[PDB]
């Protein structure tokens, strides 16, 4: 009834989700690992299945590195279940087109084969959340195959997207450019939605308002896990309005081709506890919309929005929190009159570690500024040398460049006709 | 028989339905679970309900969803047992927000076992006079499967009156952004194939439960309060012996002078209480004047400023006729009435009460104003359609925007008929 298959790919895949999983376990009071039923609560099943004292885990791990994902063998143990962790003959280096090449079939088809068993030991599928990195080989090399795939055999399910994009520091290999352009075209043309974060705005956020000297990776994923467990908590844990899955795909998305979303959530807070969480509605409106805490490094504080929703964890007036929501609605504005652009909901289930927390989903039109990062890379990699020349030989050919810059340009182009029409 | 079958679809339809059947039940002195009766029956319980040979009397409705949640609960867990379960259906995805699911996309399936089971259920009743069925307008299978129902019913069951009570979308409290699309999708089916529709709008029962019940934040489940017995009284009549109306058929000859202007605002009075002060305002004339006062009116339009095309009081309980009909004095006069309608203010009253009220009362108002309303939706829908937001989420099941186009002229003409009576 409405169930949801996740989705893990790579290594950020993995790192992420397995800070998620936690989270989402303490939330639904099932023990992590031990998965048993401590005064369980919310609509578990939609991401646990029950076969009875314990709780499993709805996912699917897949890592074209070489071996296993030890990562998860010693980190979480019997978390998972090892029938659905699936690898192959050998690994995959930073290049898109590896995931894509050298009988990478074998583990399509492989992870193909536990999503078809994820899928059919339930009722009725209410959506996929595929969580990847958009940087490497196996995130997006093997991670937009899977996107394709799902889509050509579940065409109704609607595939909501967590997705990573890298530094624009080139420490990373360069050729990322090849690879965050192939991956945004098939996000583009495949995904409901997606959640755009650049691991930017995390750095950002932990050195200015988390306190951390040097923030590592290990960090960041804590940012994230926030993120994607009170993005998903609109979905557990039943509140004022009635959404699901493919109802918020609805909802923020008014035109194919632009569902990207921003992301922002507050208090944001690290494992180290190092304050005490209270906040007023009113502040706390006030600083998730706000530019200091967009995981998209955007800015959506001078352009415009076109669609987007606002959910209260926790116990908040509502005299306040309508109050603050019309602050709001005086800083900033929305596009095309959608008359029924902006919506807010209220949920009493308090996250833990915080007195009353808040997410924020967006369509924004500044959201372009992560694409026109990505064309950059790709204009001056092609006024340099215009021959895709890491592809010489296994890789893509111009044509495919072609249609993936394409259909890119379309996306920033159609984003910033809509806003100034309005 | 003069036996009525209800339908309820979608979430707000089915638990708006649930609190319906648990009041009913109190009014006939029948129990909750199990459906039993407590000795002395009260009313004629044979106009909704089904006597089995075992005494227990089987509620005649229908509970339909694409969602298999709303379905389970009600028919498992907040009435258990009380509904015939061959008569839970459900889906099993849920529509999301998109009448083409609904009507075009999964439900146009699903419609083959809906139109069976209703089959089965009419074939039970000794006579039946129609169907009333009760769902949101801007929702999925609300508007969806309600509209594809009901287009289903009139080629099937031509001769029987088919009412629906209605849920309109106030921008208030929405689950959907495209809820406008949905709500002209749905009018317009509606104009095409009920006999009588009753409108609700949120917008209103939100302000009456905000500042006549006093109650802070309201929630669905308020809002629902408000409705349910609202809608008992509408049905009262057809479950007490009494006069004005007294059948369906009366009803459509009552309330709807036009084939096509058959959309009712209604009134309700008193809103149960305050818990405190009194259960209810004595006095015939505070009852009476309530009915036509915007607190009490269910559409949130000022019936003074318009003209009424027909009204219908039903009373309740304990007022005497001839107090009730001084009241009426200070209120013809007070409002204007068609021209082209010789039919003033039709009242009578059924000798019976809500339980815990000395005196309650309803009204059925068929008035301009109801344009108003369509009106608002329609500036949404025109913003939205122009530019072409959210389409997409509906030609994808097969809806284009021909359609679309179809469904706003066709509600554009209502409200346009509608303003032509002000004159
Ligand atoms: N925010 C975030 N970024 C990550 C995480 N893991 C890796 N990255 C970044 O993402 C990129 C690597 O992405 P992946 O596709 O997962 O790397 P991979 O393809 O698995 O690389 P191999 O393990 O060598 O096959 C690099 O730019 C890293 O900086 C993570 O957990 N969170
Ligand atoms: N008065 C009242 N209105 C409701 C209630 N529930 C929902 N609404 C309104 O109805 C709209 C949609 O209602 P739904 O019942 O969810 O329609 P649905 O068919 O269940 O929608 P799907 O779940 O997509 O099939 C909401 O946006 C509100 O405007 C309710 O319980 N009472």
């Amino acid at each position: 009834a409405g169930e949801i298959v996740c989705i893990q790919v790579g290594q950020a895949g993995n790192q992420i989700a397995g800070a998620f999983w936690q989270k989402i376990c303490a939330e639904h009071g099932i023990d992590p690992v031990n998965g048993k039923a401590i005064d369980v609560v919310g609509d578990t099943d939609i991401f646990f299945n029950t076969i009875g004292d314990k709780y499993i885990p709805r996912a699917v791990v897949v890592d074209l590195e070489p071996a296993v994902v030890e990562n998860i063998r010693e980190k979480f143990g019997t978390l998972f279940d090892p029938k659905s962790i699936v690898s192959g003959a050998d690994g995959a280096g930073n290049n898109f087109a590896i995931g894509f090449n050298e009988h990478g079939a074998e583990t399509l088809e492989k992870v193909m084969q536990v999503v078809e068993q994820r899928v059919s030991e339930t009722e009725s599928i209410g959506g996929f959340i595929l969580t990847h990195s958009c940087g490497g080989g196996t995130g997006s090399g093997f991670g937009s195959k899977i996107l394709k795939t799902i889509r050509e055999r579940y065409p109704k399910v609607p595939i909501f997207t967590f997705s990573i994009f890298p530094s624009p520091k080139i420490s990373e290999t360069v050729v990322e450019p090849y690879n965050a352009i192939m991956t945004l075209s098939n996000l583009i043309k495949y995904a409901s939605c997606s959640i755009v974060l650049d691991n930017e705005a995390l750095f950002s956020i932990a050195e200015k308002k988390l306190e951390v000297e040097n923030p590592s990776l290990e960090d960041l994923n804590l940012i994230i896990a926030q993120v994607l467990t009170n993005v998903t908590a609109s979905l557990r844990f039943s509140g004022t309005l009635n959404l699901d899955l493919g109802k918020l795909v609805t909802n923020l998305v008014p035109f194919s081709n632009l569902h990207f979303l921003m992301a922002s959530t507050a208090p944001l807070v690290l494992a180290g506890k190092e304050s005490y969480e209270k906040m007023t509605a009113k502040e706390l409106s006030a600083q998730v919309f706000g530019d200091e805490y967009i995981c998209a490094a955007c800015k959506p504080t001078t352009g415009r929005y076109l669609a987007a929703s606002v959910l209260f964890r926790g116990a908040v007036k509502t005299s306040d929190v309508n109050e603050a929501m019309a602050t709001v609605k005086e800083q900033n504005s929305f596009v095309n009159w959608i008359p029924t652009g902006f919506k807010i909901s209220k949920s009493e289930t308090s996250p833990k570690d915080s007195a009353l927390g808040v997410i924020m989903l967006g369509n924004n039109s500044e959201i372009v500024s992560v694409f026109e990062r990505i064309g950059a890379n790709f204009d001056r990699l092609w006024s340099r040398k215009a021959f895709a020349h890491w592809f010489t030989d296994s890789g893509f050919e111009e044509k495919d460049l072609d249609d993936a810059r394409a259909l890119v340009q379309k996306v920033i182009d159609d984003y910033r006709k809509l806003t100034e029409d309005a | 028989g003069r036996e009525v079958i209800m339908l309820h679809v979608g979430q707000a339809g089915i638990q708006v339905g649930a609190m319906y059947w648990k009041q009913i039940c109190a009014e006939h002195n029948l129990d909750h679970n199990g459906a039993p009766i407590g000795g002395d029956i009260k009313g004629d319980p044979d106009c909704f309900f089904m006597k089995a040979s075992g005494g227990k009397y089987v509620p005649r409705a229908l509970l339909i969803d694409l969602e298999p949640k709303v379905v389970r609960q009600v028919g498992n867990e907040q009435l258990p047992s009380f509904f015939d379960p061959k008569n839970l259906i459900h889906g099993l995805y849920g529509g999301a927000n998109s009448f083409a699911k609904g009507y075009l996309g999964e439900g146009r399936d699903m419609i083959d076992n809906i139109m069976e089971q209703l089959k089965k259920e009419v074939a039970k009743c000794e006579s039946l006079q129609g169907f009333i069925m009760t769902h949101a307008v801007g929702g999925g299978s609300g508007g969806g499967l309600g509209c594809l129902i009901m287009e289903k019913i009139k080629e099937e069951y031509p001769k029987k009156i088919l009412w629906s009570y209605s849920i309109l979308p106030s921008p208030l409290l929405s689950d959907a952004v495209v809820e406008p699309y949905n709500a002209i999708l749905s009018l317009d089916k509606m104009i095409q194939y009920t006999d009588e529709t009753v409108v609700i709008d949120n917008h209103a029962l939100f302000q009456i439960v905000t500042k006549n019940m006093g109650i802070d934040d309201p929630i669905y489940d308020d809002l629902n309060h408000v409705i349910s017995q609202a809608l008992s009284d509408i049905t009262a009549s057809l479950r007490f012996k009494g006069s004005l109306n007294t059948d369906m058929k009366e009803f459509l000859v009552n309330l709807v002078p036009y084939p096509r202007s058959h959309f009712l605002m209604a009134s309700f009075a008193p809103m149960a209480t305050a818990e405190d002060r009194q259960y209810a305002k004595l006095t015939t004339s505070n009852l009476a004047n309530a009915l036509f006062e915007e607190n009490y009116m269910m559409a949130a339009v000022d019936v003074t400023k318009g003209t009424f095309l027909a009204c219908s009081l039903l009373f309740r309980g304990e007022n005497t006729a001839q107090d009730i009909t001084n009241a009426l004095l200070d209120i013809k006069g007070r409002i204007k009435f068609s021209s082209f309608i010789p039919t003033g203010i039709k009242y009578g009253m059924t000798g019976t009460a809500p339980e815990g009220l000395e005196r309650s009362g309803s009204a059925l108002i068929n008035h301009t104003g109801v344009a108003e309303i369509f009106n608002r939706i329609l500036a949404q829908f025109n913003l939205m359609f122009d530019k072409g937001a959210f389409l997409n989420w509906y030609e994808i099941e097969g809806m284009s925007k021909d359609d679309f186009a179809g469904a706003r002229d066709n509600v554009q003409k209502l409200s346009d008929e509608y303003k032509r009576d002000e004159e």
